[PDB]
């Protein structure tokens, strides 16, 4: 004849989360940039024969 | 002086890689927990001084 209860207390956790990033970053760009691909000599030919 | 009369191109390089793992059993007590939350106490010590 006995009858259970409507629900069980369940006990109770707290959860504590921590996340901790850092980032950090350097950049450097320096000096003379200069050509690398220039024109070369040049040579040309012609004549009429007849 | 045959560098007056030909084109050389050339390219060369090399790629290192290693992947390594390694497990130990532990609990919150353990040399490798300890050390991260270290880390975490000192990340937040070095937030807050600057």
């Amino acid at each position: 004849l006995a009858t259970p209860s409507p629900f069980d207390m369940e006990k109770m956790v707290w959860l504590d989360v921590n996340i901790l990033e850092i980032r950090k970053s350097v950049l450097e760009n320096f000096g003379v940039d200069w050509s690398k691909q220039i024109p070369g000599p040049f040579a040309a030919f012609g004549k009429d024969f007849v | 002086l045959g560098n007056l009369f030909k084109s050389t191109n050339f390219q060369s390089g090399n790629t290192d890689l290693v992947i390594l793992v390694t497990p130990r059993v532990v609990s919150a007590a353990s040399l490798e927990n300890i050390r991260q939350v270290s880390q975490a106490v000192e990340m937040k010590d070095e937030y807050r001084n600057t």
